[PDB]
């Protein structure tokens, strides 16, 4: 079987390429405006320099 | 002789408040408030809510 004729399809095809970027800080979020918290927190501090 | 106070903190309108001295209102600046005991610290601002 031969084609004797032909079609020329547009296919859309969508790909995410990036994401939203974020950014979190720990004092703030866990600690959130007290000192007395945050005193507690430097000794954490290691986990969010990770 | 025994007497048992019972009550609850910082969920309900209050009667019975501590011996402290009130202070002037200071809004739009990052004050230490105490709200009928509820301490903590940020900043005031007016709104309307029911």
């Amino acid at each position: 079987a031969i084609p004797t004729n032909f079609t020329i399809s547009v296919t859309t095809e969508i790909l995410p390429v990036s994401m939203t970027k974020t950014s979190v800080d720990c004092t703030m979020y866990i600690c959130g405006d007290s000192t007395e918290c945050s005193n507690l927190l430097l000794q954490y501090g290691s986990f969010c320099t990770q | 002789r025994v007497v048992v106070l019972s009550f609850e903190l910082l969920h309900a309108p209050a009667t019975v408040c501590g011996p402290k001295k009130s202070t002037n209102l200071v809004k739009n600046k990052c004050v230490n408030f105490n709200f009928n005991g509820l301490t903590g610290t940020g900043v005031l601002t007016e709104s309307n809510k029911k």
